[PDB]
């Protein structure tokens, strides 16, 4: 498995799913505090 | 989809090459090309 | 899994389940490998199949044994489309004769402890002598890697620098068999078969081999080793 | 820097890519892309051109001494091809090695012949023009294509070749090798 | 036209002003569906116009009429061109359509009623009428599912459709007995969208394309009578936000994934998109390298099952992970390729050998030497190969173009699906301009963050 | 045998030793043998 | 005025000058790249050959320092950013020079090899005749090549210093001493003395101006910034909110 | 604070660093380039060359990073540096196989 | 630094970049192989900020 470089698909998918996660969850807290909810917005350029 | 490739595209009456930075750009760019990945090809044309 | 059905089923079907890496059995016959037909045969899609992937090992207390590897590669261990002439005779002297096909197979292995050991499992130009029961012989092993093969600073057999010009003072040094030459030799390897479960009606053979083989030298460098392979193999006869 | 207008609505000049040149006693069509190298390849060479992309498009020619009387006293095109093999280039690697497959024993490089032809001249010259294959072990550029062409002047045995990439035949220079190969005229 | 102040939107905000406006609205979604179906005419002209039919029509950067190839008109026994007239009809269809729909946008645009609730209740809607809005969601769905009957009714009564996978390299064929076998059906839906598998992908012949078409136009006119007769659940209303840039953007996340999966299709799909009219693949020109490179050297006396490569696992063989024999090269990565002219040289274990060495195809090698001669590479200037590659060869593949284009409007709509979406659930919450500075909810709860 | 672990001044392995631990993770045994299948009480098995 | 003399030294340590000999404070690269030693070698070689007593010997009549002088490890311009220490932990200790190699290929004309530009940190060997054309390389491909040594036949000969009129034939060993006269003179270089890496370290003078050049810049910063508090000594902690 | 773990408490100081950033890259940056004027490179990381030398199986992206690099120079010298008069001939030139 | 410090440091202004947007890419090129200006550690300190 680490010879056949599995060990990567394991983190490039699980980095993928953790940055959508983390800009819309900036969307949500921007939501619940209180804000303009851009900053996923502009976190969608470093996603891109 | 590749970036501009202005390779030879200055020429003069003649039809001699006016050699310019983007085929100086060129012979660079075969100079990182005859051998990344030195091992994998086993084909000229490179469409993987 | 016999031939007759391995060609029933389309690719669709067998894409990415390992049947491309199964070689046929037969089914029908008998045992006694006695009751084939003698004479001038032509066999034709003779397949190989390894069963074990084990590596020598100079073990540290003085004893010698073969001991279990782990295979780093996926399912690309067999060899098919192998030609050749057979002769059988009447006290069942046989000899084989292998001539071209997919006679090479680049393979790494683990071994316990962190080792990898690269071996080509050839069986190429094998001419096996023997009885129908046993028959062995001498097969024609191949390095690895081509002549121009390139390490991590250029240098190789065909293609290369000759030497490690990221040193200015590394070119004249003890590393001879690092930069100057590069050792391209070719080995000879050892090869035990067996014959069993012939389908005379079909001339459909099969059976245990053993393969006995050196590895990778790394090219001037640290001694290879010797692999025991084994594995079930079928061929059809004309 | 003389005082003369641009060059504007008058039509193109050149087009066609090709630009004639004579030397000593012969005269050919060079590519008007390529220039020619201070490179002299073997030790009687008189003209060289090669691209300036790759240098592997080149082409020189050969002015050569002959104690023969023409190119036919030389005989068939395989005894002919046989004799000249250092244009292709000679293997520096001597280890025997089997690793490397479809080619002879300690070999890394193969001339594969394509063809060849027998095309006269106005009136009775003989224009001998071949083509070889030259690969080599690992492909590289996927072979490459030998042109050549040879005849006889007043002494000063003329060859000719071509050497261009097989990834350059077909993507666009077997056309200007084919024009260069076919009017490499001596008289 | 109106100003800031009584609309509360800048100019860069102009036709949120229309938010409000039901007849303004859909006057500038008619005028707009015009300036669609106005590209589609022109696109259709300006192509055929510039169209050569001696040369492919891929090497010429035409989109259109690989489109209308596809749909079955005007093509024959191979893919070769036979008859412009009804690329020529499709277009000027499409142009009196547009003149028609420019016609009736500007008429909604400029004197159209300002809001169709009080003179036309049918045709009167808020962004809160459930019921009616979800008829009029219905009545859409009844149309499209109409469209894609219609496509089936083409393909099965009306000349039929093109396969690329046809025996002999693809034709005009009508399709008989559809793949109406639910599991069949939807496992292309539950499938993993990875390499191999390709999730709806790797759709690969036209009886399985037109029981899906069937498939999806009966339940989409299901669909439609539902949402017609009935009302969005309590759950629906409590989970959802029912604001009109709440269904804009809700559309727009739905037409991303579609730009995405449609890119996609353009970069991988050779049955939906034959290769023949939109250039080959980078699979297929990659596997088309390795076969010609293969039957030279056949052709010039080399055994391919010997003579291993450089690496020694074989330049013109090679094994796949799983088993399968596959060609030599690094297009081993692209061993998964499925192309209508390496199926009958694939036996059980794939290659088989005796049949690459005895059994080739005219028309598969030219098939093959043309797709390598145009592989979908080359430069946004058009200059073809690699970037190391002179400006000789002028194609670049439609392919790419497309996978390109659709790739940017995918992403695009998405980042517009998130801004419309943020902006709906601030909205409904009723917060779109900011704290009220005197009822900060941060200074009201407990610190340390 | 001639360099057991008490030459190599190993301090917790003949403590886990002692009480049972054996084989290990990298393919041996410290009685000479060859461990088939360590399982999960293994040397660097306890340690992690 | 600190920093306009740190760039003054700077510049007069990297072009040489009245107070900056070469025997105390090491070479310029720019000496190397105008061929200076070698061609006051050269030229004394000139003179005393062409009246008699020619190139086999008279080579010891050149000093060993000069030598030493014409060669690119001297350059201070080789070494790296983190090549850390002395230039002799770099390549070793020089004991003697081998003395000029002279080649010669299978028909009789004078080969030369190519010297390295200071930009490089690997350089491919070749050997150019006297009319500016190149005659022979080191093959990396060595498959169809017809510049190679071993079918070209070059041998290489030496005098006036450890090794005098002995001549070389042997390929591996024109190729080893023509990668060694790649980088100028030939000298041996004992290594195992201080654990010498191979790679080639900077020179005292380089590593001067280095350091004074960086300094200078911070300099330049803090002269602006003083500059600034100088003539802003009245709102620093703030302006004058009216 | 919630999202990241850290935040400003400063308006001046948060433009401040906003400030700093940019001028201290660019500063560092310009020391680099100063350092590369006298021919002083981070090129070659003399550790891993060695066991690179000493090991023909030791490939890394450093080192594939460094013979790209000699490849680069290779084909730079001839077409870059007209005054060096470079006629490098086609073999000499360092390559892969195929291509 | 890159206009003057650097030709003074090597041969000359020959190394200097020239004003042009794809002579700036030959100079950057020029020090990505001459230099290994990615593996310099003021780089990525500049790259960083
Ligand atoms: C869970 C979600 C995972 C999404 C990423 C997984 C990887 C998807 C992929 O492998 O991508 C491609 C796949 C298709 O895979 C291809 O599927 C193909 C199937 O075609 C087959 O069938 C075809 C029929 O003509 C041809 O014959 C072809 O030759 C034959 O092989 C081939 O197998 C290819 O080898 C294979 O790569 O697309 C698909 O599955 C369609 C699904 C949509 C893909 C969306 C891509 C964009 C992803 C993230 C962008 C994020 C944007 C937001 C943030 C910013
Ligand atoms: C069919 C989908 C759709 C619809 C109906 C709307 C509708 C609306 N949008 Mg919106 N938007 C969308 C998609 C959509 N958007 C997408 C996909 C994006 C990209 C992320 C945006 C980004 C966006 C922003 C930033 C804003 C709006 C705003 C608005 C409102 C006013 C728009 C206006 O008049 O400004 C005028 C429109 C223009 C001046 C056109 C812009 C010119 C662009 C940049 C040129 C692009 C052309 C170029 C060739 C594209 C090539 C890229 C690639 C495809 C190759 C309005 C109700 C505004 C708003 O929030 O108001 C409440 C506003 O701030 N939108
Ligand atoms: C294709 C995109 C599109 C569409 C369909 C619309 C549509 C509309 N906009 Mg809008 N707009 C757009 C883009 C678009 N806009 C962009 C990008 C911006 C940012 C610059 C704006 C900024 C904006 C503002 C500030 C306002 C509108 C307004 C309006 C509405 C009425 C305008 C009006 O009646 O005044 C008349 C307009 C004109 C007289 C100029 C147009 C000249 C003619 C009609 C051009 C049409 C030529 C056409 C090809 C002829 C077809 C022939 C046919 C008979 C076959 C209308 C429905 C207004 C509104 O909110 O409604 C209350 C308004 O306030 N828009
Ligand atoms: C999205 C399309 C659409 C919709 C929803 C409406 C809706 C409306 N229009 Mg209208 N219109 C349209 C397009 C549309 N129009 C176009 C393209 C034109 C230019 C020809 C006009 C020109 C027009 C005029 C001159 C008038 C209206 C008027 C009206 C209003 C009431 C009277 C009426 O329906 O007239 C009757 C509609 C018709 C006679 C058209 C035929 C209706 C059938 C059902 C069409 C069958 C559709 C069929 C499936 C084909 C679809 C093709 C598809 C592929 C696109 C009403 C709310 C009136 C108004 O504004 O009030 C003062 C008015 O007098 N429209
Ligand atoms: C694109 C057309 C379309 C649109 C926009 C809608 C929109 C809507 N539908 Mg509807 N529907 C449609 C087509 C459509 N439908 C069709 C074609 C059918 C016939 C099959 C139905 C049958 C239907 C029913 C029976 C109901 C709705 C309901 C609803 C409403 C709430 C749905 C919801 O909660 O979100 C989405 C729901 C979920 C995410 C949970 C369902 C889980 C999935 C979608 C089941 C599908 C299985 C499949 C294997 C999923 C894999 C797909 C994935 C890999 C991409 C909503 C406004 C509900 C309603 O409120 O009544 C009006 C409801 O009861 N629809
Ligand atoms: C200015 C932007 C722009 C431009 C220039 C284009 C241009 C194009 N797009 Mg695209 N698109 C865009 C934006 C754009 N798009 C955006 C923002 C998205 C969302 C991300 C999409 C999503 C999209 C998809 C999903 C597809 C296209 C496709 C296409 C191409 C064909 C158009 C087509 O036929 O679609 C579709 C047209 C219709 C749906 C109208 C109805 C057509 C009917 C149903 C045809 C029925 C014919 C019938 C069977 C004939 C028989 C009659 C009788 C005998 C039965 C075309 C070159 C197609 C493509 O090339 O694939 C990549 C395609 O599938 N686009
Ligand atoms: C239940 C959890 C657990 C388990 C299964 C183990 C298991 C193990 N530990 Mg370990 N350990 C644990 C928890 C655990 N530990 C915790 C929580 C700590 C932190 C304090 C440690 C710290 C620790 C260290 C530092 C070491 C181990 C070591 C070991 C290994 C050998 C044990 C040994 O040295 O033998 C012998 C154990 C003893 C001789 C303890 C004697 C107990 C005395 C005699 C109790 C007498 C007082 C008592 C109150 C009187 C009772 C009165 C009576 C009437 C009832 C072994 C695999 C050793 C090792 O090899 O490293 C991996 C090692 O050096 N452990
Ligand atoms: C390539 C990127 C780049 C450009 C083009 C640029 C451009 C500019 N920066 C300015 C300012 C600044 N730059 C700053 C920080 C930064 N600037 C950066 C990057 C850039 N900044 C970075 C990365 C930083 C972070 C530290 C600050 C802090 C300032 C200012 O104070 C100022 C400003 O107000 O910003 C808006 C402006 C004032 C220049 C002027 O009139 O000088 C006057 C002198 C002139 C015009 C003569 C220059 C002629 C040059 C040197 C020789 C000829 C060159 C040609 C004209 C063009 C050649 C182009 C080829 C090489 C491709 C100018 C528009
Ligand atoms: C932490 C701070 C120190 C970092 C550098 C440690 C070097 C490690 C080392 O080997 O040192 C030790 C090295 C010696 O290193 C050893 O030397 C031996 C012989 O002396 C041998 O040659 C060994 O091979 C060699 O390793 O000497 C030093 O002290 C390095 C000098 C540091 C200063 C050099 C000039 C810098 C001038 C300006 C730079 C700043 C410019 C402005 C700011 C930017
Ligand atoms: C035509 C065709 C076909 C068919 C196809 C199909 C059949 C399709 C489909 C499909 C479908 C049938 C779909 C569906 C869908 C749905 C969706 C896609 C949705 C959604 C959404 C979401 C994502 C959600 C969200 C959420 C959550 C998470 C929870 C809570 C709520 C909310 C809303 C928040 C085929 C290919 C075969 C063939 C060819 C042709
Ligand atoms: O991995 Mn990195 O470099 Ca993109 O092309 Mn295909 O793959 Mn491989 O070769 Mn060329
Ligand atoms: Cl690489
Ligand atoms: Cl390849």
């Amino acid at each position: 498995w680490l010879y056949n470089g599995g060990p990567y698909q394991l983190v490039v998918c699980h980095f993928f799913l953790g940055v959508c996660c983390y800009m819309g969850r900036e969307w949500e807290l921007s939501y619940r505090l209180g804000m303009r909810p851009w900053i996923a917005v502009a976190y969608s350029a470093p996603v891109a | 989809l590749n970036g501009f490739n202005f390779n030879q595209s200055v020429v003069d009456s003649n039809g001699r090459v006016l050699n310019t930075w983007a085929d100086i750009i060129n012979r660079a760019n075969l100079g990182m090309e005859v051998m990344h990945e030195r091992n994998a090809h086993n084909f000229p044309l490179d469409l993987a | 899994l016999t031939y007759d059905e391995l060609q029933g089923l389309t690719y669709l079907q067998v894409k990415g389940t390992g049947i491309a890496n199964t070689c046929p059995v037969v089914e029908q016959g008998t045992s006694n490998v006695r009751e084939l037909k003698p004479g001038d045969y032509k066999l034709e899609k003779f397949c190989m199949e390894p069963t074990s992937f084990t590596v020598k090992e100079v073990v540290d207390k003085g004893r010698e044994e073969f001991v279990k590897t782990k295979l780093l590669t996926r399912l690309t261990i067999s060899q098919f489309g192998m030609n050749g002439s057979m002769k059988i005779n009447n006290d069942g002297s046989v000899e084989f004769r292998e001539d071209e096909g997919l006679d090479y197979a680049a393979t790494t292995v683990k071994l316990p402890g962190g080792e990898y050991v690269p071996f080509l499992f050839t069986i190429k130009e094998f001419d096996g002598k023997g009885t129908l029961d046993s028959f062995s012989g001498d097969f024609l092993v191949p390095s690895y890697r081509g002549s121009t093969f390139l390490d991590p600073k250029g240098r190789g057999g065909a293609t290369g620098y000759d030497n490690a010009i990221a040193l200015p003072a590394k070119a004249d040094a003890d590393e001879i068999q690092r930069l100057n030459n590069k050792s391209y030799t070719p080995g000879k390897g050892s090869a035990v078969f067996s014959v069993a479960k012939v389908d005379t009606e079909t001339g459909e053979i099969a059976g245990v081999f053993e393969s006995i083989q050196p590895s990778d030298t790394e090219m001037g460098a640290h001694p290879a080793k010797d692999i025991k392979i084994t594995g079930l193999w079928y061929g059809q006869l004309t | 820097a003389y005082g003369e207008g641009a060059n504007v609505f008058g039509r193109v000049t050149n087009k066609s890519g090709f630009v004639p040149y004579a030397g000593d006693s012969f005269a050919l069509l060079l590519p008007s892309k390529w220039n020619p190298s201070d490179e002299k390849e073997v030790d009687s060479i008189v003209l060289r051109y090669a691209d300036n992309f790759d240098a592997v498009n080149n082409v020189y020619v050969i002015a050569q001494d002959t104690d023969k009387s023409s190119i036919q006293d030389y005989g068939s095109p395989e005894e002919f091809i046989s004799q000249f093999g250092y244009l292709l280039g000679r293997q520096a690697w001597a280890g025997q090695t089997v690793s490397e497959g479809g080619f002879d024993a300690n070999k890394v490089s193969s001339a594969a012949l394509l063809g060849v032809a027998t095309e006269k001249d106005k009136k009775g010259k003989t224009y001998y023009k071949f083509e070889i294959l030259s690969r080599t072990a690992d492909g590289n550029e996927g072979g490459r294509h030998q042109l050549v062409k040879a005849t006889v002047s007043n002494g000063k045995l003329y060859l000719l070749k071509v050497q261009a990439g097989d990834k350059r035949w077909f993507k666009g220079t077997d056309k200007e090798c084919l024009g260069v190969l076919d009017s490499f005229t001596v008289v | 036209g109106r100003d800031q102040e009584t609309t509360g939107f800048a100019w860069w905000a102009g036709n949120a002003r229309l938010i409000n406006l039901s007849g303004k609205l859909l006057g500038a979604h008619v005028a707009h569906a015009g300036l669609i179906v106005f590209w589609a005419g022109a696109m259709n002209l300006f192509e055929v116009s510039h169209f050569v039919p001696e040369k492919p029509m891929y090497e010429q950067g035409l989109i259109l009429l690989p489109h209308i190839a596809t749909l079955g008109y005007g093509v024959g026994p191979g893919g070769e061109v036979l008859d412009t007239f009804p690329y020529f009809v499709s277009g000027v269809l499409h142009l009196i359509s547009s003149a028609v729909l420019g016609f009736g946008g500007v008429y909604h645009s400029l004197i159209g009623p300002e809001t169709l609730e009080e003179s036309y209740p049918f045709f009167g809607y808020v962004w809160k009428d459930k019921n009616k809005m979800t008829n009029i969601l219905g009545y859409h769905l009844i149309i499209l599912g109409c469209g894609a009957w219609l496509l089936v009714l083409k393909a099965l009564y009306f000349g039929g459709v093109y396969d690329t996978w046809a025996p002999g390299g693809g034709d005009v064929r009508i399709i008989s007995n559809p793949t109406t076998n639910a599991a069949i059906i939807f496992g292309y839906i539950v499938k993993s969208p990875f390499g191999g598998d390709g999730w709806i992908v790797s759709v690969d012949n036209l009886e399985d394309i037109i029981g899906g078409h069937i498939w999806i136009g009966t339940l989409c006119i299901l669909g439609g009578i539902w949402h017609i007769y009935t009302t969005p659940w309590p759950w629906a209303r409590r989970a959802f936000v029912w604001s009109g840039e709440a269904y804009l953007s809700y559309s727009l996340a739905a037409v991303s994934l579609m730009g995405f999966t449609a890119c996609c299709f353009a970069w991988f799909n050779n049955t939906a998109y034959p290769s023949e009219f939109y250039g080959p693949t980078g699979p297929e020109a990659s596997q088309a390298q390795a076969f010609t490179f293969l039957v030279r050297d056949q052709r010039l006396g080399a055994n391919v099952a010997s003579a291993q490569g450089p690496t020694g696992l074989g330049k013109y063989l090679m094994r796949s992970p799983t088993g399968e024999i596959i060609f030599g090269g690094e297009t081993m990565r692209f061993w998964d390729f499925r192309g209508p002219w390496v199926e009958p040289l694939r036996g059980p274990s794939g290659l088989d050998l005796v049949k690459l060495k005895n059994d080739i195809q005219p028309w598969q090698e030219r098939r093959a030497a043309e797709y390598m001669t145009h592989a979908p590479l080359g430069s946004l200037n058009s200059v073809g190969g690699v970037a190391t590659e002179i400006n000789a060869v002028n194609f670049v593949s439609p392919r790419s173009w497309l996978a390109t284009s659709h790739f940017c409007l995918g992403f695009f709509f998405f980042v517009g699906h998130l801004w419309h979406a943020g902006r709906a659930r601030a909205a409904a919450a009723g917060f779109e301009k900011g704290i009220d500075r005197v009822d900060e909810p941060v200074l009201s709860m407990r610190p340390l963050d | 045998v001639l360099n057991p672990m008490w030459r190599q001044g190993m301090f917790v392995l003949p403590f886990l030793t002692r009480l049972g631990v054996t084989q290990s993770w990298g393919g041996w045994t410290i009685s000479g043998e060859t461990s088939s299948n360590p399982g999960i009480w293994s040397y660097e098995g306890a340690a992690a | 005025a600190v920093f306009w003399a740190a760039f003054v030294v700077a510049g007069t340590m990297w072009y040489g000058s009245a107070a900056t000999p070469i025997e105390l404070f090491g070479p310029t690269r720019y000496q190397w790249d105008q061929g200076f030693f070698q061609q006051e070698i050269q030229k004394r070689v000139a003179q005393s050959t062409s009246e008699g007593l020619s190139v086999s010997e008279a080579w010891a009549k050149i000093p060993e320092k000069l030598a030493f002088y014409d060669y690119i490890g001297n350059n201070p311009a080789k070494g790296g950013l983190f090549r850390t220490g002395a230039m002799n932990s770099g390549d070793g200790i020089a004991v003697g020079w081998l003395g000029h190699a002279s080649f010669k290929d299978q028909e009789g004309r004078e080969l030369f090899v190519r010297r390295m530009p200071t930009f490089f940190e690997t350089f491919p060997v070749v050997l150019i005749d006297k009319d500016g054309v190149v005659r022979a390389d080191v093959p990396f491909r060595k498959a169809e090549s017809k510049y190679s040594i071993e079918q070209v036949g070059v041998s290489v000969t030496f005098y006036g210093g450890e090794l005098n009129g002995l001549t070389f034939t042997d390929p591996s060993t024109v190729k080893k001493y023509a990668r060694k006269a790649q980088l100028g003179e030939i000298f041996e270089f004992d290594r195992s003395t201080l654990q010498s890496d191979g790679v080639f370290r900077s020179s005292p003078r380089g590593w001067f101006t280095f350091g004074h050049l960086s300094f200078a810049l911070l300099f330049f910063f803090g002269h602006i910034w003083h500059g600034s508090r100088t003539i802003f000594r009245d709102v620093f902690a703030g302006i004058d909110e009216d | 604070s919630q999202i990241f773990g850290v935040a400003f408490s400063n308006k001046r100081w948060l433009h401040f660093f906003m400030l700093f950033v940019p001028v201290t890259g660019l500063w560092m940056s310009a020391l680099g380039v100063v350092g590369l004027a006298l021919n002083l490179r981070a090129y070659d990381f003399v550790s891993q060359e060695i066991r690179a030398a000493e090991d023909p199986e030791f490939e890394t992206f450093y080192t594939k990073n460094i013979l790209l690099n000699e490849g680069i120079r290779a084909w730079m010298a001839a077409q870059d540096q007209p005054h060096e008069k470079l006629t490098l001939p086609e073999e000499v030139l360092p390559r892969g196989n195929a291509l | 630094s890159v206009f003057l410090i650097y030709p003074l440091g090597q041969s000359g202004w020959f190394f200097a970049p020239s004003f042009g947007v794809a002579s700036i890419f030959r100079f950057i090129l020029f020090f990505q192989g001459f230099h290994n200006w990615t593996l310099n550690p003021f780089h990525m300190m500049g790259v960083a900020g």
